[PDB]
RNA sequence: UACCCAUGUCGAAGACAACAAAG
RNA sequence: UUGAUGUCACGGAACCUUUGUUGUCUUCGACAUGGGUA
């Protein structure tokens, strides 16, 4: 479930510390590899819970 | 002294050039220098600049020929005239100087050994060869010796691999220039022979120039004596500034649709209606406008013009959307020439990428001409791989080296093939393709690309040159063009989806002895017939036909031909062509092109690529060496299996059908989710046919296992469980028979209880016939949905999973209206008929698809799936909180305000305020009047009840003007006071001074005028202010006269141009001569009643109080201003209406005058005007569970969202946490596909219709009913605020009754009244009760509940039935379903009958429910409730509210006094929350 | 600064969301 | 724009793998406008 990882570095980084912010990106670039090569992990149908903190999270990763 | 000859090279091919290298890298050492020593080479001018021009240098001629003078020695014995010519010397005793070796063997003749290293006589060879500079061959250049930017000025680069024998893939490849001969086709230089030289030698010269046939790569004869750019600017600005980005790809790719032909620019589609408001082609002026003025360009007049400009601009458009030995051969040499036609008969694709174009992922070869190219490399390779398949044996040689000496390379030492080109130079056609994810069952990510194809029936010239020993061709040459004539020449690449397949045609031959002096001779004098007119002279002494081989291996391909009949639309999606195609729809069915003659006709086909899938998929779940790797080819190896495009046998007229999404809330149709299809039609009466072939390898053929696995994926495709094409959800696609011919049957072989009674219901409604019941209720969902975090994968047929077909027939216990809407007028006022396809009345697979999901979403308690989350509501207000200000960060806040009269003739403002002081960006100064004192002579017979003396000054037309004294003396005012009973009647004569005791009291009274009124001068400040005008904009218009336009006196006024010219002509109340009203005509909108006279003025300005104004307020003004701007009820007269919805008003600016409220620091609302309109703080998605919102939707919460575009976790965050609802997992997701698919509805018997037809001989065509007007939902009602106790009731059901009846007469179902045709109502064709049809669904991979359920949401029970169709609240769409068969797959031969186990899966379904919901299912009771149809004798009266009670005869209460009575907002969504609750009990 | 409402017209949605080439 | 008594480059298939597909009832009732009197 690369998604529920993705949810849990997510809880856990914080920006500051580098080596928690590249854990997240590791994971974001798992699951974009599970989405390419087309797997059982693709049948992930699920989103992402509290929306409002995760997005404010990725954006400010992406910024 | 020396003679010097010139000499001219004729090149009959392109030619071949290498790379500019530097000065250093002209060494032995450099690989690349050393491969293209054969080639052309690039002369630059400068160094440092790519400026040059080509060359050839002397020596590769002096090779040429040297070469071709050994052959002439070896044919002729070594005699050349008198004189004999020794083997000559090829041994240096320093190679390392040579640049080259000779790696091949030197032709012998004699036996005697060479001339001596010093003689004083020479044999004619030497002399040529130079060991006696007495031969000098000087360097070859283009005549005058011009210049050019680059090598790409003159040719391109292409890509040429080497392909493995058994793999069948490339492992290597190399690259070279190419030189067309059309543009550069001769090129000059000389010899110069020195006088010494004897002419035995000058003859050996000229016979070796004339036998040199081949030089740089190609066949010559030697002979010796920016609007696109301002256009695409132009698009994308229109496109930025209108926010229409998106749709930048859609434009880049039609545009390059339109390079064919200019002509398809004035056939683009038009808009529904057939104005020019297309929201592609009319978003600007517009992108129409633009290429229709682009093509009377006379520049463009030329299609190649037109066609670079198409190409340029599609470019441009599509980059912004991204943004030694010595052997003798002997005296023996014949030459075999063999000349036809190679003609493709399927669609080609000789793969060249230009990296100057990037729109297309996969490019076909062209020529500079845009012509069609039949490589040279191409027909080697071709020819070396098939001698190879003959021999059998693989040839395992490297590049360098002796030459390979196997049978292959043998023959191929003797083979001389010619360039090709064709007539035909329409360009290529564009074809996508996707791969699709097993488990999900949708597109794989990024997997979407485009296919350059070249079209079909292409002829291109072939000639091929056999030189060798033999008496003729070799057997293997002879058994390879003889596959080459039965159509296996397999010549291109992508083969296994059925490219490049020729067939040689009008094949000649004829064999030349050059052994003979003659003949030998004759070949010298013509050039061997190379050039046109040789070629000519050559091809009238042709002899028909070709050598037949002795040894003939049969080929290794064998053709299985493909017959597909299918009962079902179908459509293979082509969205662009859809673009530029008249029929204005979302999607058309996939078209290619058939090259006849120069000219292209186009056909409709199902492409090779979605075939070869559906098969692959089929073959891969019935059961890298697997299988499926040595049946299909892989990355690794190339398949064995090439399928081609399957045509239609008898040419189908494409039909367009409509769809649209309905919200589950409003029972209404969802924003922007309106569309259409144009599939090809098809039905159970005339079904599609489709026939094609696809070749199978024989080896694949004789084996047992690759022939069973084939058989079984056949089988289940010949049982219907895979579909074909797109969209086969809702009944397209479906394969009802297959049928394989030509493989000798062993594929073809392996091809191969009455149903339970519905439960009666136990839901009990009681109906009285006093009371009025509304037309639909809601009901409320659980709180619980369920939800598991993977689906099932489409990858296999799990174990304990139902797969199979359900049988069903739907009956119509009500009237039907299912609309066939192609045409509007079938009877402006629209008419429609019942659906037909083909005359075959039929109902959609799409209709029972959401008729059926609409109630299994409510079995199983599932998210709303389709909803308007981001709809924002607003409601009207009524006529204390909204204080006036002036905007901007801030709004300031204003003290107090006053009535201006600026419409009445009371004043003459208008003439004494500037443009800017009435707008309100400068204050004004005007005197304010509080409070009007009014005095009564004597004390009543009142609080302040003040006293004092008054003297009379004047009376005149009643009115008495009088100054009054009171407060002790202290309050001096005068005014003017009307005789009032009871008091004037003290004073009756006019003294003109009289003292009188009279008593004031003080009326409220908030004026605001520029200059005091002559009449009152007394009790006026000059306090500063804003002048608020919005306009004339209280205006009560009507089509037919009321009250006060009656009661005009005179004629009346046209409606005036100018909204500042407006004055008052009438009041309402004439006794008080007060409510001033102007009344107007204007044609049909007829009369208009102003009752407006006053403008607001804003005085004593706090700037202090300054309020901030957060984004939400913005947006909710935004939203204000916009469901101003769009109202379709607003008046026809643009001086009626306010400054905000008048001069259409986006966006808040500062200087604007508002009503605000606000909390302590920020503001709450803003609007424009005193009674204006309310927004919601929050999208209606918000006011729902988020358990109830749909699985995977859209932004309801404050973020743009867009930052993270470009980005794929974004997904992830507008999908639920915990998965998929279980109507999600069985009739799928955007990303998920769904477990069941819905066919067409077919009618079993004869129609029959609610009203008799016009014609009594047709009884398929009924009498058309009109109907009343269907308007909106209204979510407004459900929801009538914004408060929290407010939320979305739940799923909206129309309830069974027979107010049709009353419709069918011709009345009003609520007023009873006629129904006036008007241009908003509609006309149908309907069907009546009694009426069965048949239908079919599709399940795979079910569990055992679902089965259930789903078996239970179609049957329900006995009293309850389903709705479909138009005008469901009019009662008409009650319709009932029976299963009558589940057939179930236990395996691909196997499927049994299903109609016992039906109980089993029922109860497993319930229990389901119990677990999920335990002992709380009452949903589950409301649906019964809902669904149940009423009893006979048992009517119930269902009608909507009037708007008033005045306009209802019947006496029932309107939507007015019911909004205050029983429905209000307090209890309105308990009364429509319970089925059958009523609203009126007459 | 307190009350009071008044008038009866009218169509809407017209495609949206994803994939835009990888090995 | 070459050197010369030694060039099989017509000595080399841009080839091999990929389903334009997934999701959607041609559906439907209360709304719109801003003031007026004291
Ligand atoms: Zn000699
Ligand atoms: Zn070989
Ligand atoms: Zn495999
Ligand atoms: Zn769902």
């Amino acid at each position: 479930n690369p998604i529920r990882d993705i949810q849990d570095r997510l809880k856990t980084a914080k920006f500051d510390n580098k080596d928690d912010m590249m854990n997240l990106a590791s994971s974001l670039y798992k699951y974009e590899k599970q989405l390419m090569d087309s797997s059982e992990a693709t049948l992930c149908q699920q989103g992402l819970s509290n929306r409002p903190n995760s997005f404010s999270q990725l954006s400010q990763f992406r910024d | 002294m020396t003679t010097t000859m010139k000499i001219s090279i004729e090149f009959l091919e392109p030619f071949r050039m290498t790379k500019w290298q530097e000065s250093t890298r002209r060494n032995k050492n450099n690989k690349e220098f050393v491969r293209g020593q054969a080639f052309a080479r690039w002369h630059r001018n400068k160094k440092d600049n790519t400026k040059g021009r080509p060359y050839i240098t002397g020596t590769l001629l002096r090779s040429a020929v040297i070469r071709s003078a050994e052959n002439l020695l070896t044919l002729s014995d070594g005699k050349i005239s008198e004189k004999t010519c020794c083997p000559g010397k090829f041994d240096t005793e320093d190679k390392d100087r040579l640049l080259q070796l000779r790696q091949r063997s030197t032709l012998r003749w004699t036996d005697k050994n060479p001339c001596p290293d010093n003689a004083e006589t020479y044999c004619p060879f030497c002399e040529l060869l130079g060991r006696s500079f007495r031969i000098h061959f000087g360097n070859l250049s283009l005549p005058g010796k011009p210049d050019f930017d680059g090598p790409k000025a003159i040719g391109s680069q292409r890509v040429l691999n080497r392909v493995d024998f058994k793999s069948g893939k490339a492992h290597d490849f190399f690259k070279a220039y190419e030189v067309d001969h059309t543009r550069f086709p001769r090129f000059e230089g000389e010899i110069t022979i020195d006088n010494k030289v004897s002419a035995e030698a000058r003859k050996l010269l000229c016979d070796s120039l004339k036998f040199t046939d081949r030089l740089c790569g190609a066949l010559c004869v030697i002979r010796f004596d920016n609007l696109a750019e301002k256009t695409a600017e132009q698009i994308i600005s229109i496109l930025d500034d209108n926010k229409k980005t998106e749709y930048t790809r859609l434009l880049a790719d039609a545009i390059r649709s339109l390079r064919r032909s200019s002509k398809l620019v004035a056939g683009l589609p038009k808009d529904h209606d057939g104005k020019d408001d297309h929201y592609l082609w009319d978003i600007g002026v517009t992108i129409r406008q633009i290429l229709t003025t682009s093509a009377d360009t006379k520049e463009l007049k030329n299609a190649g013009k037109w066609r670079e400009f198409c190409e340029k601009l599609g470019e441009a458009l599509y980059l912004k959307s991204k943004d030694s030995r010595s052997v003798s051969i002997g005296s023996v040499l014949k030459e075999t020439v063999v000349c036809g036609e190679l003609v493709a008969k399927t669609p080609f694709f000789f793969g060249a990428i230009d990296e100057d174009a990037k729109q297309t992922a996969l490019q076909v070869l062209l020529t500079p001409d845009n012509k069609y190219r039949l490589p040279r490399s191409a027909v080697r390779g071709i020819l070396r791989r098939d001698l190879q398949t003959y021999f059998d044996s693989p040839c395992n040689a490297e590049l360098g080296g002796r030459p390979c000496m196997c049978k292959t390379c043998r023959i191929m030492r003797g083979i001389t093939v010619m360039d090709a080109r064709s007539e035909y130079n329409a360009p290529p056609e564009i074809r996508h393709r996707t791969r699709i994810n097993p488990f999900t069952g949708t597109v794989a990510e990024g997997a979407l690309f485009n296919m350059e194809v070249a079209p079909e029936g292409i002829v291109f010239p072939f000639q091929l040159r056999y030189r060798g020993s033999e008496d003729g061709l070799p057997d293997a040459l002879k058994t390879v063009l003889k596959w080459w004539a039965e159509g296996q020449a397999f010549m291109s690449g992508a083969a296994s989806t059925g490219k490049g397949r020729f067939r040689m045609e009008n094949a000649k031959y004829e064999t030349l002895d050059l052994s003979d002096e003659n003949q030998r001779n004759d070949y010298l004098k013509n050039w061997g017939w190379r050039d046109e007119k040789g070629l000519e002279e050559l091809k009238k002494r042709l002899n028909s036909g070709l050598p037949e081989p002795g040894n003939y291996r049969d080929p290794k391909w064998h053709e299985i031909n493909v017959s597909i009949e299918m009962a079902s639309p179908f459509i293979n999606g082509d969205p662009i062509r859809a673009a530029v195609d008249k029929r204005g729809t979302a999607v058309v069915t996939f078209v290619k092109y058939k090259a006849e003659g120069e000219e292209a006709k186009p056909v409709c086909a199902y492409k090779a690529e979605s075939f070869r899938g559906v098969i692959r998929s089929a073959v891969a779940r019935i059961h890298c060496e697997c299988l499926l790797c040595q049946i299909f080819g892989s990355e690794y190896e190339a398949g064995k299996i090439r399928f081609e495009d399957l045509v239609f046998e008898s040419d189908p007229e494409p039909v367009t059908f409509d769809h649209v999404a309905i919200d589950r809330f409003t029972g209404g149709a969802a924003d922007k989710k309106k569309f259409d299809d144009s599939p090809l039609p098809g039905s159970p009466a005339r079904p599609l046919m489709l026939k094609g072939s696809f070749w199978i390898r024989r080896d694949v053929l004789e084996d047992e296992e690759y022939c069973k696995a084939l058989g079984k994926a056949l089988a289940d495709v010949n049982n219907g469980l895979y579909p074909l094409g797109g969209k086969s959800a809702i009944g397209y696609g479906q394969v009802k028979s297959l049928g394989i011919k030509g493989d000798d049957k062993r594929i073809s072989r392996l091809m191969n209880v009455a149903v339970p009674e519905k439960p009666k219901t136990d839901a009990e409604v009681r109906i009285e016939a006093e009371k009025v019941y509304y037309p639909h209720y809601f009901v409320e969902p659980h709180k619980k949905v369920e939800r598991e975090e993977k689906p099932c994968g489409h990858q296999k047929f799990h174990e304990g999973r139902l797969t199979g077909k359900i049988r069903c027939k739907l009956i119509t216990k009500t009237p039907l209206i299912v609309p066939d809407t192609s045409n509007d007028d079938f009877f402006y006022h629209k008419s429609y008929a019942f659906f037909r396809l083909h005359k075959q009345i039929m109902i959609p697979g799409s209709e029972l698809r959401g008729m059926v999901s609409s109630v299994y979403e409510t079995v199983t308690n599932s998210c709303f799936r389709i909803f308007d989350e981001t709809k924002r509501l607003s409601w009207r207000m009524d006529a204390q909180d909204f204080l006036p200000g002036r905007v901007g960060k801030h709004i300031q806040k204003f003290s107090e305000t006053a009535r201006v009269p600026f419409y009445d003739k009371t004043q003459k403002h208008f003439d004494i305020l500037d443009e800017q002081e009435i707008a309100g960006e400068k204050p004004v100064r005007m005197w304010v009047k509080r409070f009007i004192k009014r005095l009564s002579l004597v004390d009543p017979a009142w609080k302040r009840r003040k006293e004092g003396i008054a003297t009379f000054i004047e009376q005149k037309n009643g009115s008495y003007y009088f100054n009054v004294v009171t407060n002790n003396g202290c309050t001096s005012f005068h005014l003017w006071h009307k005789p009032d009973n009871f008091d004037q009647e003290k004073l009756e004569g006019i003294q003109n001074g009289e003292k009188l005791d009279c008593w004031v009291r003080d009326s409220r009274y908030q004026k605001a005028f520029q200059e005091i009124p002559e009449n009152d001068p007394d009790g006026w400040e000059c306090k500063e202010g804003y002048l608020h005008v919005v306009g004339p904009s209280k205006v009560e218009f009507s089509d037919k006269k009321g009250d006060v336009i009656n009661n005009f006196q005179g004629t009346l006024p046209s409606v005036p141009n100018d909204w500042k010219t407006i004055r008052t002509n009438d009041f309402k109340n004439r006794k008080r001569k007060n409510e001033p009203v102007f009344c107007c005509e204007d044609d049909k909108g007829n009369y208009y009643t102003m009752a407006k006279y006053c403008e607001t003025f804003f005085f004593d300005l706090k700037e202090n109080e300054e309020y901030e104004i957060p984004e939400k307020a913005r947006i909710k003004y935004k939203e204000l201003l916009r469901v101003y701007n769009n109202n379709p009820q607003a008046v026809p007269e643009s001086v009626f209406q306010s400054r905000v919805a008048r001069e259409n008003v986006e966006k808040l600016k500062s200087g604007d005058l508002v009503y605000f409220k606000h909390n302590e620091k920020y503001v709450e609302d803003i609007v424009p005007v005193r009674i204006s309109r309310t927004v919601d703080d929050r999208m209606i998605g918000k006011r729902m569970s988020a358990d109830l919102r749909p699985c995977h939707g859209d932004w309801v919460e404050d973020g743009d969202l867009s930052a993270l575009n470009a980005y794929p976790e974004k997904r992830l965050l507008l999908r639920h946490p915990k998965g998929l609802c279980p109507a999600c997992r069985l009739f799928g997701t955007g990303s998920y596909k769904g477990r069941v698919r819905f066919g067409f509805a077919s009618l079993e018997n004869d129609p029959e219709w609610l009203i008799p037809g016009k014609n009594p001989g047709d009884p398929f065509h009924g009498g058309p009913v009109m109907l009343s007007l269907l308007e909106r939902p209204r979510p407004t009602w459900s929801i009538p605020g914004s408060d929290n106790k407010f939320k979305v009731p739940g799923r909206k059901f129309y309830v069974h009754h027979h107010a049709w009846k009353t419709i069918k007469d011709g009345n009003h179902p609520t007023t009873g009244k006629a129904i006036e045709q008007s241009p908003n109502n509609r006309t149908v064709e309907a069907l009546a009760g009694g009426n069965s049809f048949s239908f079919e669904i599709a399940f795979e991979n079910l569990k055992e509940w679902e089965l259930g359920l789903l078996i239970h949401s179609l049957q329900l029970e006995k009293g309850l039935a389903h709705k479909l169709g138009m005008a469901k609240s009019m009662g008409f769409g009650s319709v009932e379903i029976d299963v009558e068969s589940v057939r179930l797959r236990k395996d691909w031969k196997q499927w049994r009958n299903g109609n016992s186990e039906i109980p089993n899966w029922l109860g497993k379904g319930f229990a389901k429910l119990k677990e999920w919901f335990r002992d709380e299912l009452d949903f589950i009771e409301n649906l019964k409730k809902l669904l149940w149809f009423p009893e006979g004798d048992q009517a119930p009266r269902v009608c909507y509210p009037m708007l008033r009670k005045k306009d209802d005869p019947n006496g029932n209460s309107g939507y007015e006094e019911l909004k205050d009575g029983e429905f209000k907002k307090e209890d309105r969504q308990k009364k429509l929350t319970t089925p059958w609750t009523p609203w009126a009990s007459s």
